[PDB]
């Protein structure tokens, strides 16, 4: 894509007299182990929640 | 619907245990109108969309 447009809010914040605005960047690594277990079941339940709108089912 | 045929013994000497009172659903519906309507409309809509 276009780097300037996608990063435009950060580009504007990093060059500004206003100091209240802050940029926070997070990179998550090795979260597959965290993906194992509870939150996988949470995703499954979130998907299952839509079955109440469709009649026929087993 | 096709009528059921009962054995002659059941007609002469048959008894059934049944509670014939009808309980009104008004206390649930009147107090909770939005919740009751949303539950029944969604289930009814679910069946009709599958026609």
């Amino acid at each position: 894509a276009l780097p300037h447009d996608v990063m435009a809010p950060q580009l504007a914040v990093t060059s500004s007299d206003d100091v209240s605005k802050i940029c926070v960047a997070k990179d998550f690594g090795q979260f597959d182990t965290s993906q194992w277990g509870q939150i996988s079941k949470a995703h499954a339940d979130g998907v299952r929640s839509m079955k109440a709108h469709y009649s026929m089912g087993h | 619907y096709r009528p059921r045929r009962f054995k002659e013994i059941e007609h002469t000497h048959g008894y059934v245990y049944r509670e014939l009172n009808q309980g009104s659903l008004l206390p649930l519906v009147d107090a909770n109108l939005k919740e009751s309507s949303s539950y029944y409309f969604k289930k009814l809509m679910s069946s009709i969309s599958n026609v």
